[PDB]
């Protein structure tokens, strides 16, 4: 290359450590107990439960209920695993066969 | 009396450089992989900005060449001893020149100008020096430079330009007289006032009043940079326009452009690499469009800057270094001379002019018809009647004097409305 | 805003705000012995569309040089029968009791001042069987406050309530899922023995204005307190202030 | 518990466990300016507006034997020679400084290792000087007049 | 500008031939639209840059017209406009995309140190100033020389400008009633 002054690609200072903060001793959300409840509503009177200030994980949940299918929208399943949220709202009802 | 007024001409601007991939993708690996598929988009932006900054460097060298062309000085010159000629004090205009000085200083008028503008060439350097620490907690310039937007210094420092203007000022004061047409300064002032239509007797009688009027005009310029000066507002408009353009460019990093978020950190912590690329592509297109618009605006502003710099070079060559026979080019008419000083992003010219203070109503004639049907016309003056005798006066100062061959232009005939005067066979 | 602090800055923010230049309505009603049926009519029975902002006067009474706080209670619902839920906000002299239940509301409900009680008894519901409730909570307020401020609104089946007793801007009090749409509110008349002009010259006041979703410009000072606001679509000067994001 | 600015970035927080309050600043980001002369094995480097202690401790940990602090920032792989002046330069760094390249020749074979890059002063214009007086010598001035052209 | 035809701009390929031999007209249009938008953006940027360069070219052409009118066709009384001072004349030649001007100038080669006076006060309190030159003393006699070539010559009415008074620091010379 020719004689000249060249401005090279930008760098960033690499991080030395990791700060990690969580609240200890929170109860379990127990979402599988609400999903596996004996009383199941219809779509006309579908039910809602709100979960907050608690700990959950998707592995025990997806193994304690008998999953036929699990999909996600505007989100990804692998991004849930270490994340925190303000709340989780769960709605449920039973499905009529032809609908 | 003698009036003085100053004028700022812009010759340069801040040299903005932009790291394109740091502005668009910042840190993120995923954003960079995507940016590459756009190929040669960032290279054209960097090329256009480098061409603009090369144009700025070329114009700065042209101004510095015009200031120093053909000036010869004495090696015994010392501004600590030699700062005054013919009872005119030039001390507030001179920097530090000689063989024992060390050329790292300005004049005090330039010190007054550079202390009211924070973001000069040295202000940008000392502001970027504080970005490791912040020096309060934070600053807008460090936030801009962490996103790849930085102002570079010009190739010549401002003390070098101050030394050039000091050399151009001192070339008019001392026995080479390279900038004062080979004559001393006060004699040059006297001949320029005589060229307006003032007789030399009045100028020989009133040399001390002319020197005192020059000192008073310089002191009035020196105490005038107070919050309503037009040159100060014109200098501050350059810095304010640059700061506004850079802040509006930095504000483009918070537009969503139709995506779910303006933050790459929020997109990359929610979506998968199939779904994230659709959102990242919109941010990439919006930020590249914003950079293209900024680059076009800079390329348009550099042409106005070059036109102003060529006008300043013309005024240095024909109002400071010499005095052209052009009327109304420098100043306003009755213009005597100009001096030049260094200014933030440009030059400050000080123009001196002849100013009448009191008047008189005279009856004048534009020409006389003498015997033998000859004619005389006055040279930059008029014919007047005093004690029923025809005399001459200059057009810019009332002083009756005898009609001679140095006052008139002879004609073998005479005009049809010249005044008859058969008694004139005078000196 | 929710858990955020803003410091010495202006902020453009869209929320459930009143319209600047509109009207408050003082819907408070004081009675002594008789209840007029025109009090319970759709002049005073109003529409809850998105929500309301209310400015409430804290009326202070003195018995044996002891302070008593009093203001009107408000009910928000749809049909006010025991097949639907109604929200009741009622003061109890420093305690704000808030319930959401399937009440059997009376045709002519009213409340009674507890400091110097009236001729009538308090009667706004009759339920001898403990009806179903979604929410039941007590909060506290400043008894020496002059004014109280409330935001009540609804969105996507959820009711939201904000309040303030010191200063004008309100803070989040609670939210509650209903799953239905609220349509009406009513400020209940208060029956007291002694509030009028022959007594200590006190008045009840309950000013209500509607809410809608709109953009404001807010000014946060050095301590993070909201000091100034401008509704961006109310005048020409407000349009200039919101396009420059500056109060001057 | 969170402090925001008007653009929506978090700039501070209060800790839930210790009730301590902190402000947050971004980490450093920048670029390096490389002055390169043709047919050389490595360029000279300039980290603008940075001290050399910060560059050696926080940015780069490779071996750099030659470094100094200058008005423009930290300069690597160059010799500080600002007392020397040049009138033309193709590697202009700003504010009156230049990078010159001078390889050691066969006669000037440098046994001690150094850099072929030199950090010097750029000064493109000068005045002509004469050895005459500045004041009057007996009422007359001393001047230089041509005798041939 | 020619290199822009090999950017993908987010599509699967930069070649229309490869896109149109793999996909259906429903699926191909999504890929072709990205190439169309990228190439139109590149053409817009080039057109803006050309429109900015033409203004600098017009400024240079007006300067060349001024030098043709006032340095080649005539010689203006402007100093430091053409050349550098001591400028004599200019000639013009055609050049690729422009003009080549040849400037000729007076250049001194050797010098001499002289003691000069800027004006003389004659008897009757009259004054004379030299016209583009200086007053010198040769054999204790006052003579004139031109400022650009050393050649002593007698003081006459064609060398001086007369003044009815004289300045305060002019040199006294009562012996002068010369030619
Ligand atoms: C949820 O809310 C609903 C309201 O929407 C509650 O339902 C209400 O329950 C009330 C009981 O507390 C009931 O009040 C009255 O009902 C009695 C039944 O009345 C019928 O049978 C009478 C037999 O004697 C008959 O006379 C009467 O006819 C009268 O009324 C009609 C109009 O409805 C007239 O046309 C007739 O001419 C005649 O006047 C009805 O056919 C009634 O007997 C009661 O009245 C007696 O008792 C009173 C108190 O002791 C006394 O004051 C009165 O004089 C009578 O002696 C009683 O007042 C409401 O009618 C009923 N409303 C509806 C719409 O069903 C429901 O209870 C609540 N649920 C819960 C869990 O709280
Ligand atoms: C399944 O859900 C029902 C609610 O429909 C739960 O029943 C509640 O049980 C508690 C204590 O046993 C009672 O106090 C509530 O009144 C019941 N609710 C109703 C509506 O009657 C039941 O406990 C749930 N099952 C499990 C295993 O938790
Ligand atoms: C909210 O406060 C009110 C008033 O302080 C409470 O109502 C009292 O409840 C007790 C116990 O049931 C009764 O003995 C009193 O007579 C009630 N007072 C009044 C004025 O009604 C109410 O219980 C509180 N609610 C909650 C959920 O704590
Ligand atoms: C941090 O501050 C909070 C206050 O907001 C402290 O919480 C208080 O803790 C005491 C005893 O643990 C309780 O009696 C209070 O009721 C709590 N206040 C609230 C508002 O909950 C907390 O203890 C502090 N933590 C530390 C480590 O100092
Ligand atoms: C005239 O000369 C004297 C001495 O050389 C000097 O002090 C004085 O200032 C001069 N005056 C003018 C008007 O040049
Ligand atoms: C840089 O920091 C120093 C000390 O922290 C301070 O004195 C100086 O004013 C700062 N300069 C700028 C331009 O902020
Ligand atoms: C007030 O806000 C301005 C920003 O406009 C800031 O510079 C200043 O430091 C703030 N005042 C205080 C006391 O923090
Ligand atoms: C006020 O005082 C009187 C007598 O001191 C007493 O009878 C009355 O009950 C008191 N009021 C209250 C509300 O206790
Ligand atoms: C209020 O209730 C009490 C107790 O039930 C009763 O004695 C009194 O008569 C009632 N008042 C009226 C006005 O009915
Ligand atoms: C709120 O209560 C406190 C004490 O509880 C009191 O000092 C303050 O004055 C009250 N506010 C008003 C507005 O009176
Ligand atoms: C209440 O107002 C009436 C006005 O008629 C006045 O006479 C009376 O003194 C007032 N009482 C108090 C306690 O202010
Ligand atoms: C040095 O650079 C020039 C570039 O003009 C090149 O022609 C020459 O081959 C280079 N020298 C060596 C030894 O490669
Ligand atoms: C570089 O050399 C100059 C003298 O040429 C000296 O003044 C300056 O302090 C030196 N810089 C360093 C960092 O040693
Ligand atoms: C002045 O600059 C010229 C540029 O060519 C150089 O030749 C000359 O040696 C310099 N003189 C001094 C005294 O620096
Ligand atoms: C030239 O300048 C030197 C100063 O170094 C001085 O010593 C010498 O006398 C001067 N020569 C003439 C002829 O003035
Ligand atoms: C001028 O210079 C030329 C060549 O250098 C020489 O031939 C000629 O004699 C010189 N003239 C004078 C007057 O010295």
């Amino acid at each position: 290359p020719n004689t000249g002054v060249y401005d090279l690609s930008g760098f960033t200072v690499k991080p030395v450590a990791t700060v990690y903060r969580r609240i200890p001793n929170l109860p379990d959300c127990d979402i599988d107990n609400w999903l596996n409840n004996v009383s199941v509503p219809s779509p006309l009177n579908w039910e809602r439960r709100i979960f907050s200030n608690c700990n959950f994980n998707l592995s025990t949940l997806l193994r304690l209920v008998h999953v036929d299918s699990f999909s996600c929208n505007n989100l990804d399943k692998s991004k849930i695993f270490g994340s925190c949220f303000n709340s989780i709202t769960v709605d449920k009802f039973a499905i009529p066969n032809r609908r | 009396t003698i009036a003085g007024h100053e004028e700022f001409i812009q010759t340069s601007s801040p040299k903005v450089t932009i790291d394109c991939s740091a502005f668009v993708c910042s840190n993120y690996a995923a954003c960079h992989d995507l940016l590459s598929e756009y190929g040669t988009f960032c290279d054209n932006i960097n090329s256009i900005l480098n061409e603009v900054n090369d144009l700025l460097d070329i114009t700065q060298l042209q101004v510095a060449n015009a200031l120093m062309q053909g000036v010869t000085l004495s090696s015994n010159l010392n501004t600590n001893l030699h700062s005054d000629v013919d009872n005119i004090d030039f001390k507030s205009l001179l920097g530090c020149l000689g063989s024992q000085c060390g050329s790292s200083s300005r004049s005090l008028l330039e010190d007054l100008l550079f202390n009211k503008v924070k973001l000069s060439d040295v202000g940008f350097v000392e502001a970027y020096n504080n970005c490791t620490g912040g020096s309060e907690i934070r600053d807008l310039l460090c936030v801009q430079s962490f996103n790849g937007i930085k102002v570079l210094p010009p190739i010549l420092s401002e003390t070098q330009i101050s030394g050039y203007t000091t050399a151009a000022t001192v070339a008019a004061m001392f026995p080479p007289w390279s900038a004062a047409a080979g004559v001393p300064f006060s004699l040059n002032v006297q001949y320029r006032i005589n060229g307006l239509g003032v007789t030399m007797d009045v100028l020989n009688k009133n040399q001390k009043l002319i020197a005192n009027a020059f000192n008073k005009a310089l002191l009035s310029i020196q105490n005038g940079f107070t919050a309503t000066n037009s040159a100060l507002a014109k200098i501050q408009s350059v810095v304010n326009a640059n700061a506004q353009a850079l802040n509006s460019l930095l504000q483009q990093l918070f537009n969503k452009f139709g995506a779910i978020s303006s933050s790459l950190q929020e997109i990359l912590s929610r979506l998968d690499p199939p779904e994230a690329q659709v959102q990242i592509d919109r941010l990439i297109n919006g930020r590249l469009t914003a950079l293209n618009a900024y680059v076009s605006q800079q390329l348009s502003d550099i042409t106005l800057i070059k036109a102003g710099a060529s006008r300043a070079i013309e005024k240095v060559n024909e109002c400071v270094k010499s005095q052209s026979p052009r009327i109304n080019f420098c100043g306003n008419g009755n213009h005597i001379l100009s001096l030049v000083q260094n200014a933030p992003y440009g030059l400050l010219f000080i123009h001196f002019s002849y100013k009448p203070t009191s008047f008189k109503t005279v009856l004048v004639s534009p020409g006389l018809c003498l015997s033998g049907d000859r004619g005389i016309a006055p040279k930059q003056g008029y014919f007047i009647k005093q004690n029923d005798s025809w005399m001459f006066t200059g057009s810019s100062y009332y002083y009756p004097e005898p009609i001679s061959d140095k006052n008139v232009v002879f004609m073998n005939s005479c005009s049809v409305n010249f005044t008859k005067a058969p008694f004139i066979y005078l000196n | 805003v929710l858990n955020r602090v803003y410091l010495n800055t202006t902020l453009l923010f869209t929320g459930y705000f009143p319209k600047s230049g509109a009207n408050f309505r003082d819907l408070a009603l004081k009675g002594s012995k008789y209840l007029s049926t025109l009090w319970y009519k759709p002049p005073f029975l109003s529409d809850f569309n998105n929500g309301i902002f209310s400015k409430v006067k804290n009326t202070k009474l003195y018995v044996n040089n002891t302070l008593y706080s009093e203001f009107s209670t408000i009910v928000i619902g749809s049909v006010f029968v025991n097949t639907s839920y109604t929200i009741v906000v009622q003061p109890h002299n420093g305690i704000l009791e808030i319930t959401a239940c399937q009440y059997t509301m009376c045709e002519y409900p009213h409340t009674v001042c507890k400091s110097k009680g009236s001729i009538r008894n308090e009667s706004w519901h009759i339920d001898s069987s403990e009806p179903l409730c979604l929410f039941k909570k007590n909060f506290t307020y400043n008894v020496s406050a002059d004014w109280l401020y409330f935001h009540f609104y609804q969105e996507r089946g959820v009711f939201y309530a904000y309040y303030a007793d010191v200063g004008m801007p309100t803070t989040f009090l609670f939210s509650l899922y209903l799953g239905t749409i609220l349509s009406h509110y009513y400020v209940m008349p208060l029956t007291c023995k002694a509030i009028s002009s022959n007594t200590d010259n006190e008045t009840l006041e309950y000013w209500v204005t509607p809410l809608s979703r709109r953009q404001y410009l807010l000014n946060f000072d050095e301590h993070g307190v909201i000091t100034n606001a401008v509704d961006c679509s109310s005048s020409f000067l407000s349009e200039i202030q919101c396009k420059t994001q500056s109060f001057a | 518990n969170l402090l925001y600015d008007s653009n929506g970035n978090i700039i501070g927080f209060k800790d839930f466990l210790t009730n301590k309050t902190y402000t947050i600043l971004p980490c450093y980001s920048g670029r390096v300016s490389a002055a390169f002369y043709q047919n050389s094995s490595s360029p000279a480097l300039l980290y603008r507006n940075l001290k050399c202690s910060y560059v050696l401790n926080n940015i780069s940990f490779i071996s750099q034997p030659f470094y100094f602090d200058s008005y423009l920032g930290c300069v690597l792989n160059a010799v500080n020679l600002t007392s020397y002046s040049v009138s033309s330069c193709d590697l202009r760094m700003g504010s009156g400084f230049c990078i010159d390249y001078a390889l050691p020749s066969s006669g000037s074979a440098s046994r001690g290792i150094s850099s072929p890059y030199r950090f010097v002063t750029f000064e493109p214009f000068n005045v002509s000087f004469v050895n005459d007086s500045v004041e009057t010598v007996g009422g007359l001035f001393e001047i230089q007049i041509p005798t041939n052209f």
